[PDB]
C-alpha cells in the first residue's frame, strides 16, 4: 500500500522558478531515498538526483547541479524539488520514485520500486487565450476538418455534431509552438450525406470558458 | 561516458509471440542493470533488477539474462497488457542512466494512408494567416515521411506535425501536418503539395492543389 503523491501540473513563465512536491505514505519516510526523474516528450528518461530524508544528503546528476535543488521534510513526509531559471527545455513530466530496500547496510540496488504519478510542467509565457476554430472543407467517403489554433492552456474538447458523429473521427494531440497550442481533428462521412446533411465541430476550451460551434460549409471557389 | 544502446527501437508483434529486447553497454557494468516497463498513461514500473532477478508479482514470462555489456529481456508468449515501452537502466556508476526505450506494438497488415489536403479557409485568410492542412489517416506501419512543396519546391519551416497513437480498433496510425504561412507568402505562390513516403508505395504518395 506504498504511495507517492506528487503536486498537480503547472504552468510557468520562462526564467521563473518552481517547486514540486512528492508526499509519501505507507512506509517509514526516513528509511528510503527518494529519486527524481525527468521524462522528455521523446520519452527519454533522465535521472536528476536523490535525497536521503534521514540525512538531507543529496546526490545529483552533474547536468542539473545548479538547476535543481532537492529537500525533504520529515514533519510532512514530503520531498520537494526546486527548478530554477525555467526555460523551454524544462518542459517535461517529472517523477519521484523510491529506492528499493538495501541489499545490506550501505549497499544499494539503485532500482526504483515505487513511482509517483508524475507532474507535468509547461514553460510558456502565454495567457489563457481562447482558440480560433477554422473549418477545413474539401476542394465515396469525404473527409472534413477543424483547425483549433492559438490557444492556451490545454485542454480543448472537440466533438462532431455534439457527439452524434463518433465514428471515423481522429483528433490529433495538441502541439505547442510559439508558446501557443494548435490542434486539429478530422472526420470522415459518406459523400451521400454531405453537404446534404449538416456537419459541425464543437470546440470547448474550459480555461477561457469559451465554447464554439463551427459548421463545415463547402468552399464554392 | 557509459552509453546504453537498446535495440530495436520498435518491435511489432502478435499476442502469443516471443520477443527479446537487447540493451548493450559501451563498457562492462557487470550485472548492474534493471528493466522497466511503461504502458501509456502510466508511470514506469520495475520489472527486473540486477539483470536477472524478477520482482515480486512480475509474471513469469518476463525473463532477464545477461552480464558485462550485453543484456536481454525476453517475454515468452506476449499478452496484450505487455504492450508499451521497455527501458533498461545501469546502476554501475554516476549519473544513473537509461536507454532510449523499445516500443512493443501490435502488428497488423500494411495499410496505405488515406490522404486529404485542405486549402486555407477564408475565415483565417481575412486575419492575415494561411494554414494548409494535410491529413494522413489509418496507415501501417508507423514510419512515414511527409514533405511539403510549394510550387515544386521544399519548405522546411512553419510545419507542425502530430501523430495519434496506435488505434485500439484497427491498430493503424494517423497523422496531420500543417504548413502555416503568411496571407502574403501564400499568395506569392500557386501550387501546394503534401508529399508522403510509406512502406506501401515505392513512389511518393501525393496530394496537391493550386489556389484556383
Amino acid at each position: 500500500q506504498v504511495q507517492l503523491q506528487q503536486s498537480g501540473n503547472e504552468l510557468a513563465k520562462p526564467g521563473a522558478s518552481m517547486k514540486m512536491s512528492c508526499r509519501a505514505s505507507g512506509y517509514s519516510f526516513t528509511s528510503y531515498w527518494i529519486h527524481w526523474l525527468k521524462q522528455r516528450p521523446d520519452q527519454g528518461l533522465e535521472w536528476i538526483g536523490y535525497i536521503d530524508p534521514a540525512t538531507a544528503y543529496t546526490e545529483s546528476n552533474q547536468k542539473f547541479k545548479d538547476k535543481a535543488i532537492l529537500t525533504a521534510d520529515r514533519s510532512s513526509n514530503t520531498a520537494f524539488m526546486y527548478l530554477n531559471s525555467l526555460t523551454s527545455e524544462d518542459s517535461a513530466v517529472y517523477y519521484c520514485a523510491r529506492e528499493s530496500p538495501r541489499l545490506r547496510r550501505g549497499i544499494y540496488y539503485y532500482a526504483m520500486d515505487y513511482w509517483g504519478q508524475g507532474t507535468t510542467v509547461t514553460v510558456s509565457s502565454a495567457k489563457t487565450t481562447p482558440p480560433s476554430v477554422y473549418p477545413l472543407a474539401p476542394g465515396s467517403m469525404v473527409t472534413l476538418g477543424c483547425l483549433v489554433k492559438g490557444y492556451f492552456p490545454e485542454p480543448v474538447t472537440v466533438t462532431w455534431n455534439s457527439g452524434s458523429l463518433s465514428s471515423g473521427v481522429h483528433t490529433f494531440p495538441a502541439v505547442l509552438q510559439s508558446d501557443l497550442y494548435t490542434l486539429s481533428s478530422s472526420v470522415t462521412v459518406p459523400s451521400s450525406t454531405w453537404p446534404s446533411e449538416t456537419v459541425t465541430c464543437n470546440v470547448a476550451h474550459p480555461a477561457s470558458s469559451t465554447k464554439v460551434d463551427k459548421k463545415i460549409v463547402p468552399r464554392d471557389c | 561516458d557509459l552509453v546504453l544502446t537498446q535495440s530495436p527501437a520498435t518491435l511489432s508483434v502478435t499476442p502469443g509471440d516471443s520477443v527479446s529486447f537487447s540493451c548493450r553497454a559501451s563498457q562492462s557494468i557487470s550485472n548492474n542493470l534493471h528493466w522497466y516497463q511503461q504502458r501509456t498513461h502510466e508511470s514506469p514500473r520495475l520489472l527486473i533488477k540486477y539483470a536477472s532477478q524478477s520482482i515480486s508479482g512480475i509474471p513469469s514470462r518476463f525473463s532477464g539474462s545477461g552480464s558485462g555489456t550485453d543484456f536481454t529481456l525476453s517475454i515468452s508468449s506476449v499478452e496484450t497488457e505487455d504492450f508499451g515501452m521497455y527501458f533498461c537502466q545501469q546502476s554501475n556508476r554516476w549519473p544513473l542512466t537509461f536507454g532510449a526505450g523499445t516500443k512493443l506494438e501490435l502488428k497488423r497488415a500494411d495499410a496505405a494512408p488515406t490522404v486529404s489536403i485542405f486549402p486555407p479557409s477564408s475565415e483565417q485568410l481575412t486575419s492575415g494567416g494561411a494554414s494548409v492542412v494535410c491529413f494522413l489517416n489509418n496507415f501501417y506501419p508507423k514510419d512515414i515521411n511527409v514533405k511539403w512543396k510549394i510550387d515544386g519546391s521544399e519548405r522546411q519551416n512553419g510545419v507542425l506535425n502530430s501523430w495519434t497513437d496506435q488505434d485500439s480498433k484497427d491498430s493503424t496510425y494517423s497523422m496531420s501536418s500543417t504548413l502555416t504561412l503568411t496571407k502574403d507568402e501564400y499568395e506569392r505562390h500557386n501550387s501546394y503539395t503534401c508529399e508522403a513516403t510509406h512502406k506501401t508505395s515505392t513512389s511518393p504518395i501525393v496530394k496537391s492543389f493550386n489556389r484556383n
